[PDB]
RNA sequence: CCUCGA
DNA sequence: TGCATCCGTGAGTCGAGGGT
DNA sequence: TTGTGGGAGCTGTCACGGATGCA
């Protein structure tokens, strides 16, 4: 296939024809990688073997081989024995992954240890296997499987560890004051200052500012050595001058004061504490990250030695003294071997300073935690048993290391219940990049500087695709050809640069190392050999400005235009057409899109649907070439060359996360010859092989009878006769049967007071049976629960005493279809006690069924493009009310004109004119020599076939000339009528009147997606429901059938209409009005008059919880008694007696 | 603990429609008033519907055990048609 | 002035000081406080509990 | 307020309001303004308390100050801030709903204070009708009887 | 004092505080009965003081209504009856519903109420299908549009609350912003463009 | 029973005797509930002694579980039989 | 369509000579004789130019019967700086900061953004989304706190028949013989209750005390050569707790005067509010 | 609490 | 005993679903 | 109830006013 074709690289791609001008000189990596990489270097796979001897350090250590060096030796008081852990081994998995989806469990793996114990005393060596518990493994789609559910781990944003400046300028003597912060991985912070009276205070972890010079004292400096060192800027002079300690001995008495307060201090407390505090790798350390960035600022040890990862006295004293000389105008230093080190403050916010704690750091953390807890229970074992009995066995417990991974995975905000939409979805959610949680910033201290776009994140952090809401700037996502460091940092990859000739050499670079060079644009001309054709270059210098640059002095240059943008964000045709705010809704609805039933992928595309789809691991892909050698609807099994068979089997209507439908279907047939990484199957929202998350709709851009009105959408009723706008839709409904007080419940068809005819769809069981379909309000499973004595109703006492009936008196309890709620069932899943299926306590049986429905297009529900348009379907017509064109094709979706230009989205325009090529294809005239507009066309597009397959990539794509050539050369339809002029523009008729529209109407193919904001999903109602127990208002949320609020804006909105009545009423007899409600319904029931609104049940709610707080809160009376506000109920019972 | 927000957290009672609708009788409470005489009718609502000692409704009506406790067992059967 | 204010408000009003300290505590009704069984053996309860 | 009087200090922050909100295109009737300006202006200060019950440099209303003066006393105008006029309502119920509840439950319980209830806030928190609108007395309680004229037809 | 998870425990005085406290959250606002939402979209052949009412939310909202209008006439023997065929979406109800719908306002309202317009009276008429229609000339004093937007509805019962709606806060009543007295309910767009 | 028509809404600080006054009982365990039967154990944060009883007119020791002992106070276990509604209106107090 | 949006053919031109005098003021800062601070203002000067010289070339070009013309100067939607960043040019795009980089977006949204022209205009606009997120925020406290201490304020009597007002400007009397009307006349004299009698000299009273002063009385009083008027409002009422509705006005709502249950101190809070989230 | 919609 | 500091306020509304 | 054994986890927020606490 021709180079114009995007995606040659894998087998059996579809034929997309780019507009493309620059070769690619990378490939996109695997999209997957920040999650399987992470993970597998967690575990120590050979997959990370291998990548790490290749390309990595010369000594591989893994994730648990590091936490079992930092944990071992682990030794008692005396130093008598000793026991070590070593070689962590993983058994085969317990269960399948589809399994653990099943039957709600774990995805996990069996943990072992090679736990040797020595004695110093009998000399003896007690080597054993140990099991560690049953660690939960990542599946193939980079997840997590916990509790039967499917969870992503995203990444997190933290600052690494490292000494960094912050200047502060003061209203107050207008004096820039200065501070530092040294940041580990472990261990607490301490801290440095120059105060507003020129003192230098150095901070504890939680402390008052103690005097710089009580540290030196406090490490048993003495009083000549520091004036050697410090006073050049005589601010250290000048602190010491400052009453303060006398030697070093009362300054460690005073600093073990300082620790610890309200304690007797001692002299050897001191001496205790300060060694372990900063300086013992016990108790504090921060990573070769932050041993690195302190080493590499302060120009510590640059002979790369990389031994110890602990704060020194080296490392304190060259901080002190940078903090000197910054608050001075020195810009340049040197230490004892600090060679060149600028004096400069640090930005927080720079991608060089900000790293990334992948799922693989986050999981060790809280293994690390777990193994010190466990190493606190086995020294605390070692001591109190004898050598002849103990063992590696019996000393180690490891229930906290499981509590620990446990409590991680179902507490932590990283880890997320998946995004499954649709593939894209989930896609970007394991790309995410989420800035808060445990060691990040609080959600509280978000400010408005770490949420915008930073230079720094050029080619790491996309600046399009992030939320629109309150987590703006917070949640990022990784650029396309973006990867993680070891270190924890994100690089992005640059060809390189040699004396103006641009290599096929890729260098990846971290935004420090990037801030060096000079970066040149990927438009950038280049000779047919590598060199450069402009005499100056556009260039990215260090602050992130921008120059233009002789083409002697760059050194790198962006391998690809998309290099900035995130995978869903690459995924918009004409981006650079589209303004920031319409691009970034695009990139969010993209991942909104719900499945239909038939996928058809765009006719325009930028090339990145293919590999989306294929890393997004909803597709089925060959392992090996080979040939198939079955093909089914359940299955696809493909006989290898050497002889073996590989079988994928196909979810066939699964339901996601967001009760959307996953299905794939085999693009394969019986005879088919595959390669390896070739599509055998299509999932969900793809088409083969490419994402198909919308449908091709022919669009007219015009006003329409005020039915498209301020955003509105009106489609053909063709879209619902064909089913093109289709979704399905599977909710899971669940019910179990307990143990009460009163007796057992029981799921039966026997329910009291219901007729044969409502139970006719329920098995002898009591389940409803599979097919069929069920309604609003309709039994799905019968269950019944013992009914104490006096709960009986009136009508009910007759009954059990007239027949004197058993003992067991049951409420119905069945489970009911919700409101707005029906379909087919098309499953039913069953656990029972009386089988080994494991449920929580005092539940006898437990039953699932799940129901599908197929919702066509409607009213209500939302459509978007992929340029930020987004509007609701306000009116569906009738195929013949539809503008049709001069054949009588009648459009599919009419677009308002009003939201184009103001919107500042116009690429969906230009989509539009592209999309109507693609339905037609073009033959660009070439008999007397190609054109001046088509030069730069690649000569697979001088011609296309209708329903060509168009690639446009971002920054990439087709030229405004290009486009509007080929709107001349449209091939017409079968009768030879050209239907669209060169403006791009038709003559439609009025269906409705019959005339024709008096001008000509922009018509084309249009993208449109379905949104999963669908009308039946949103609308609710609600006349009377449950109420809340606690301050007895209705409940909220439709889930719960509840009450809409009335907000205090709302209120006020009512006294500003000064509708006092209305005010009242909705305030007492509709929320906590406990007498009033049941008498409205009884009056509105009798057609009698609405009764006087009573007392507010949170009014007594709030009089008792200010008694609660000793407060005598009393009602008084016009005559000044208290007013016992309280109730008697005789009036039911003589109405009822009276009955 | 409990979910962020208290107000969440549902009663179990029964909402103004329901405790409408149960408080009151069926289509049966014109057999037992019409088909029964008033000495099974006020004998049989008063002894299951208020639970009352078998002497309390002795004194309601002015009657001994041999009355209460036989309009009670007759009145059982006079209900059991329809 | 500012200690006028409240040993003013505790004179002219005959509300005794000795409020200020409590020997006994004022406990909120159960429902107010509620405690809800959940799934299992596992029980819900307000932080006032 | 304190040189060219209070009925120029009026006039300098509404003419100042407006100004920030037509600089951006805000048609603002004044009257709105003036509504808002006018509660700051509602108190006085107490220099010198007299013959009166009141603490000096307190803030009273002004028409408490001018009706409990029965000679049978000093005041100062104030300009207010809305939040600081707000917390130093006639009704403690009121106070506590808008801002700082403890403090101003402390304060309430300390100088026993007692709400008449009578406002809108308080009537929207107890349940009452509001006395503004269809709420006050004049409309609230009206007798209707239709005529001799139409009782005949 | 903290928890599990290191989470401070809610103590008496928070139940008081914040928008999340008794004042903010349960008694300057609240929670009420009858009461419904769904996403709008523009009815232009509605009028001034109409809007389009999905069945199933008008149904609901006016369950009572339906039921005792139900065994007025004879569909319904006794009010279990009525209520069960309700429930059950029995065809009857359908012609019952719109005889009890007529000239009973509703109050449709759409957050953030900014000022006292962001809730009006209509009176509703019934639409085929789930969504709330909203006459296209209300949108300037809601702020709504149809990208997406949802809308409250609420239903007054007391013959006041009634009149309150049909007099104060009906749509056709207030055309002028009570701000600056210059119109709302203005041609606006689309409507411009075509004059 | 009562229109909302309260000329004043008093508030002060709580003497010791008001919080004896209004209690109906001294809390003295910290236990709950039994965790086996859900019965609120005796003295509790949730003895229905003190606060009310659980269930419509049922006493804790199940001697009375009918609306004809209503008033009387179950000499075995002190419970009132009265409505679960009361649970909502009655304060404890705590001796310090 | 495409063809609508039509490119202004003088653009690449403007361009140059404005490139021309920027490099001018490069090169003056290379000299060493300009400013970083002089340096960076000159050059938004210059761009700030070159963006209205494109937008004049760009509305010159355009026929009146284009339709992105018409949808703007019918008054139906948007404003003619979105069509020139759409035909024209982008122009300066600000920084996470605040303030204005050096080198502009020359490319326009229908020639498509550069790499870098889009990377820079993305910060603007999350700095913009996040701003706004902010002042929503901010203008809903304010309005709060204004709901709150304004909830006092109803009115309750029809006339407190005080003779207190304040003076308004009706008109400027320019050196010529015309009269300039005030601008704040919408929101300053309009829907006022006249507080003492309007008179010209030598002539009969225009306007007597106590009219609600529209457009036709304001025309009126213009007409006549008057150019200032006392008018009654709430910052001079003598009624006791509320204010009278002849102090307050019109309503603004209903048209007539002001009824009188009505909580005007509500509805000034949420008028001063509502448009707070325009303020900038 | 989180993620999302206006 | 006169301030500078520290501590304690406040920071939009309404929705859906999922968890401890 | 004997022979040893001291913690998590945070700051990346901003503007304002007045009681507190020390020079
Ligand atoms: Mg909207
Ligand atoms: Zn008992
Ligand atoms: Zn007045």
């Amino acid at each position: 296939r021709p180079q114009s074709s995007s995606n040659n690289s894998v087998p059996g791609a579809p034929n997309r024809v780019s507009f493309a001008k620059l070769r690619e000189p990378l490939e996109v990596p695997g999209l997957l990688d920040v999650q399987t990489d992470s993970f597998e270097w967690l575990i120590g796979s050979p997959r990370w073997r291998e990548s790490a001897a290749e390309r990595g350090d010369v000594n591989p250590v893994g994730g648990l081989e590091e936490v079992l060096y930092e944990l071992s030796p682990i030794e008692d008081f005396s130093g008598s024995m000793s026991l070590s852990f070593s070689d962590p081994r993983f058994d085969d998995v317990k269960a399948p992954v589809d399994e653990c989806k099943d039957k709600d469990m774990t995805y996990a793996a069996p943990l072992f240890v090679t736990a040797e114990f020595i004695n110093n005393n009998t000399g003896e060596i007690k080597s054993q296997t140990v099991f560690m518990g049953d660690f939960p493994m990542m599946t193939e789609k980079g997840t997590f499987i916990i509790n039967g559910t499917e969870r992503v781990v995203v990444s997190q944003l933290v600052r690494s560890p490292g000494v960094y400046f912050d200047e502060t300028i003061d209203k107050s003597t207008d004096k820039t004051l200065h501070s530092v912060k040294v940041i580990p991985s472990r261990g607490a912070w301490l801290e440095f200052d120059v105060d507003k009276r020129d003192t230098v205070g150095v901070r504890i972890d939680r402390k008052r500012r103690q005097p710089v010079t009580v540290l030196l004292k406090a490490l048993g400096w003495t009083s000549e050595q520091i004036v050697e060192r410090f006073g050049f800027s005589e601010i250290m002079r000048s602190t010491l001058e400052k009453d303060n300690t006398v030697g070093t001995d009362e300054a460690l008495l005073d600093i073990y004061r300082k620790l610890r307060p309200g304690e007797p201090p001692t002299k050897e407390s001191a001496q205790t504490l300060l060694e372990n505090l900063f300086f013992k790798e016990k108790r504090y350390d921060l990573a070769r990250v932050g041993r690195y960035k302190v080493n590499k600022k302060l120009g510590l040890h640059v002979g790369e030695p990389i031994t110890s990862s602990t704060l020194t006295e080296e490392d304190v004293v060259a901080t002190i003294e940078y903090l000197v000389r910054l608050h001075e105008g020195q810009t340049t230093m040197t230490v004892p071997g600090g060679v060149e080190v600028p004096v400069e403050t640090d930005d927080i916010d720079h991608f060089g300073n900000r790293r990334l704690r992948t799922v693989g750091e986050l999981i060790q953390n809280q293994i690390r935690v777990g193994m010190s807890r466990m190493e606190r229970v086995v020294r605390e074992r070692m001591t109190t048993q004898d050598v002849e009995a103990i063992t590696p066995q019996t000393l180690i417990n490891i229930r906290p290391v499981v509590a620990a991974i446990k409590e991680f995975f179902g507490t932590s905000q990283l880890s997320q219940f998946m995004d499954q939409n649709n593939p894209l979805s989930g896609l970007t959610h394991k790309r995410r990049l989420s800035a808060l949680g445990p060691g990040g910033l609080s959600r509280e201290r978000a400010g408005l500087e770490v949420r915008d776009v930073h230079p720094s994140h050029y080619g790491r952090m996309c600046p399009i695709e992030t939320p629109e809401g309150p987590n703006i700037g917070l949640i990022g996502s990784l650029s396309v050809y973006a990867r993680v460091n070891p270190f924890g940092f994100i690089e992005t990859p640059y060809r390189k640069v040699v004396d103006g000739v641009v290599s096929d050499e890729i260098v990846y670079l971290t935004a420090d190392e990037e801030d060096r060079h000079v970066v040149a644009q990927a438009n950038s001309p280049i000779d047919a050999d590598g060199r450069f054709v402009e005499p100056r270059v556009l260039v990215r210098r260090k602050a992130g400005e921008v120059e233009y640059v002789p083409s002697s002095e760059v050194d790198y240059m962006d391998v690809s235009p998309r290099q900035m943008v995130s995978v869903a964000t690459a995924m918009i045709p004409f981006l650079e057409h589209d303004d920031a705010n319409r691009a970034l809704m695009g990139a969010n609805m993209q991942r909104q899109a719900v499945p239909l039933v038939r996928s058809e992928a765009p006719l325009v595309g930028t090339g990145m649907e293919l590999r989306a789809a294929i890393d997004a691991g909803d597709v089925v892909v060959a392992e090996e070439s080979g040939v198939i050698e079955e093909v089914s609807a359940d299955y696809i099994t493909v006989m290898h060359d050497n002889g073996t068979r590989r079988t994928y089997r196909m979810r066939k209507f699964a339901r996601s996360n967001h009760g959307t439908c996953a299905n794939q279907c085999p693009i394969v047939d019986a005879g088919d010859r595959v390669e390896a990484g070739q599509v055998i199957a299509d999932g969900p929202c793809t088409d083969d092989g490419e994402m198909a998350l919308g449908k091709n709709l022919l669009v007219a851009i015009m006003p329409w009878e005020g039915h498209n009105y301020e955003d509105a959408i009106i489609l053909s009723n063709r879209l619902v006769e064909e089913d093109v706008l289709t979704s399905i839709h599977i909710e899971e409904h669940e019910i179990d049967a307990r143990d009460t007080k009163l007796g057992a419940e029981e799921i039966t068809r026997d329910i009291p007071n219901i007729s044969d005819e409502v139970l006719a769809d329920l098995d002898e069981r009591g389940i409803v049976r599979i097919g069929a379909e069920v309604r609003d309000g309709d039994i799905l499973v019968g269950k019944v629960t013992p009914k104490g004595e006096t709960e009986l109703t009136p009508e009910e006492r007759l009954l059990r005493a007239i027949f004197g009936e058993k003992a067991r008196e049951v409420r119905d309890t069945s489970l009911k279809v919700p409101h707005g709620e029906s379909g087919k069932v098309i499953g039913i899943r069953v656990f029972s006690r009386e089988d080994e299926d494991e449920l929580p306590a005092g539940v006898n049986e437990l039953v699932r069924v799940y129901v599908a429905q197929k919702r066509k297009i409607s009213d209500g529900d939302k459509l978007a493009g992929r340029h930020g348009n987004k509007g609701v379907i306000g009116k569906i017509l009738p195929v013949e009310d539809m503008p049709f064109l001069a054949d009588g094709t009648p459009v599919d979706i009419i677009l308002n004109t009003h939201g184009v230009p103001r919107r500042m989205n116009i690429g969906q325009i230009l989509e539009t004119h592209l999309g109507w090529c693609a339905h037609s294809g073009w033959k660009v005239d070439a008999a007397k020599g190609v054109p001046d507009w088509a030069a730069r066309l690649p000569d697979e597009l001088l011609e296309a076939q209708p329903n060509a397959i168009v690639s446009t990539p971002v920054f990439d794509g087709a030229q405004e000339a290009e486009l509007q050539g080929l709107l001349s050369c449209t091939l017409p339809n079968r009768d030879g009528d050209v239907l669209v002029d060169a403006d791009g523009k038709a003559m439609l008729f009025d269906g409705r009147s019959g005339e024709p529209f008096p001008y000509p109407v922009t018509v084309g193919y249009m993208y449109i997606m379905k949104l999963h904001h669908l009308v039946d999903d949103k609308i609710h109602a609600r006349s009377t429901g449950p109420y809340s127990m606690i301050t007895q208002q209705p409940l909220g949320g439709k889930a719960q059938f509840g009450g809409q609020r009335f907000g205090e804006m709302e209120c006020w909105a009512m006294q500003a209409y000064g509708a006092a009545y209305t005010l009242q009423e909705l305030l007492t007899i509709k929320s906590d009005d406990t007498v009033g409600r049941v008498k409205v319904y009884e009056a509105i029931v009798k057609g009698e008059n609405i009764p006087e609104p009573g007392i507010p049940e949170s009014f007594k709610v709030l009089l008792k919880e200010l008694q609660s707080l000793c407060l005598n809160v009393e009602v008084l009376s016009s005559d000044g008694a208290a007013i016992e506000l309280r109730e008697g109920e005789d009036e039911d019972l003589e109405r009822a007696a009276a009955n | 603990a409990l979910p962020e927000d208290y107000d969440r957290v549902p009663a179990d009672e029964p909402n103004p429609e329901q405790i409408y609708h149960d408080a009151r009788l069926g289509p049966d409470l014109q057999a037992a008033l019409q088909a029964l005489p008033e000495e099974f009718r006020m004998a049989v609502y008063y002894a299951d519907v208020e639970g009352f000692p078998y002497k309390e409704i002795a004194e309601i009506m002015d009657t001994p055990i041999g009355t209460v406790m036989s309009r009670l067992h007759r009145g059982r059967r006079q209900l059991r048609g329809l | 002035l500012k200690r006028l204010k409240v040993v003013a408000a505790f004179q002219q009003s005959g509300n005794s000081p000795m409020g200020m300290v409590l020997d006994a505590v004022p406990v909120i009704p159960p429902e107010l406080r509620p405690m809800v069984q959940l799934d299992g053996g596992r029980f819900a309860t307000s932080d006032l509990n | 307020l304190r040189v060219q009087g209070p009925r120029e200090v009026q006039i300098h922050l509404v003419r100042e309001v407006q100004e920030v909100y037509r600089a951006q295109g805000v048609s603002i009737h004044d009257k709105h303004i003036e509504v808002i300006v006018r509660q700051m202006l509602r108190r006085v200060t107490i220099i010198d308390s007299g013959s009166t019950e009141f603490l000096p440099g307190s803030l009273i209303d002004r028409a408490e100050f001018e009706a409990e003066n029965r000679r049978v006393a000093a005041g100062r105008p104030v300009l207010m801030g809305i939040t600081k006029a707000s917390l130093a309502t006639d009704s403690w119920l009121s106070a506590a709903s808008f801002q700082e509840t403890t403090r101003v439950l402390t304060d309430a319980a300390i100088n026993c204070r007692s709400d008449k209830l009578n406002g809108l806030k308080e009537n929207v928190i107890i349940g009452k009708l509001i006395p503004a609108g269809t709420g006050i007395n004049r409309y609230r309680n009206i007798a209707v009887q239709p005529t001799e004229e139409a009782r005949a037809a | 004092v903290t928890g599990p998870g290191n989470r401070p425990l809610k103590s008496l005085s928070d139940l008081l505080k914040g928008k999340q406290g008794r004042f903010r959250q349960n008694l300057l606002g609240k929670r009420v009965d009858y009461s419904g939402r769904s996403v709008i979209v523009v009815g232009p052949q509605l009028k001034l003081h109409q809007c389009g009412l999905p069945k199933l939310m008008a149904l609901e909202l006016f369950k009572p209504f339906v039921m005792k209008r139900l065994v007025d006439l004879n569909h319904a023997q006794n009010i279990k009856s009525a209520k069960r065929m309700v429930e059950r979406q029995r065809p009857q109800v359908w012609d019952v519903l719109e005889e009890v719908i007529a000239e009973h306002p509703v109050l449709l309202n759409r957050a953030p109420t900014l000022h006292r317009l962001g809730i009006q009276a209509f009176e509703p008429m019934l639409v085929e299908g789930k969504a709330i229609q909203l006459h296209p000339l209300v949108c300037e004093a809601f702020n709504a549009d149809f990208d997406g937007d949802q809308m409250a509805v609420h239903l007054p019962l007391s013959a006041e609350a009634q009149a309150e709606a049909r007099i104060l806060m009906l749509s056709s009543n207030n055309i002028l912003s009570p701000a600056s007295g210059r119109p709302l309910a203005m041609p606006r767009l689309d409507m411009v463009t075509g004059l | 029973l009562d229109v909302n028509f309260f000329d004043e809404l008093r508030i002060g600080l709580a003497t010791a005797e008001d919080i004896r006054q209004w209690s109906y009982g001294e809390v003295k365990k910290p236990e709950t509930i039994n965790y086996r039967t859900l019965k609120p154990e005796k003295d509790g944060l949730f003895c229905e002694k003190i606060f009310g009883p659980t269930r419509d007119w049922e006493c804790y020791c199940g001697k009375y579980k009918r609306v004809r002992f209503k008033g009387i106070i179950c000499e075995r276990c002190g419970v009132e039989v009265t409505r679960a509604k009361v649970r909502r209106e009655r304060m404890g107090h705590i001796e310090l | 369509s495409m063809a609508d949006v039509l490119v202004p053919p003088r653009k690449k031109e403007i361009l140059d000579h404005y490139e021309e005098r920027a490099d001018k003021v490069e090169k003056q800062f290379q000299r060493g004789a300009l400013n970083h601070d002089e340096r960076n203002e000159a050059l938004v000067e210059i761009w700030k130019e070159a963006t209205d010289e494109v937008g004049q070339a760009l509305r010159e070009h355009y026929p009146d019967d284009n339709p992105i013309i018409t949808i703007v100067d019918s008054g139906a939607t948007g404003n003619f700086t979105q069509t020139r960043t759409l035909a024209g040019m982008k122009g300066l795009v600000t920084n996470p900061k605040g303030e204005f980089i050096p080198r502009p977006v020359k490319s326009s949204f229908r020639e498509g953004l550069t790499v870098l022209e889009y990377f820079i205009n993305t910060h603007g606009a999350r700095k913009g989304l996040a701003d706004t997120a902010l002042r929503t925020a901010d203008s809903g406290y304010l309005t709060r706190r204004l709901v709150d201490v304004s909830q006092d304020v109803i009115v309750r009597e029809h006339d407190c028949q005080t003779e207190r007002g304040i003076v308004v400007e009706l008109a400027e009397r320019a050196p010529d013989g015309t009269l300039i009307r005030d601008p704040y006349i919408e929101t300053s004299a309009y829907a006022r209750t006249l507080g003492t009698d309007a008179v010209d000299e030598a002539g009969n009273v225009i306007v007597e005390r106590g009219q609600d002063l529209g457009d036709p009385e304001i025309d009126a009083l213009l007409a006549a050569g008057i150019t200032q008027v006392k008018v009654r409002s709430v910052l001079t009422c003598a009624t006791s707790t509320g204010v009278c509705a002849t102090c307050y006005g019109r309503s603004m709502a209903t048209g007539k005067l002001v009824d009188i249950g009505e909580a005007v101190g509500i509805v000034a809070a949420q008028s001063i509010g509502e448009p707070g989230t325009q303020l900038t």
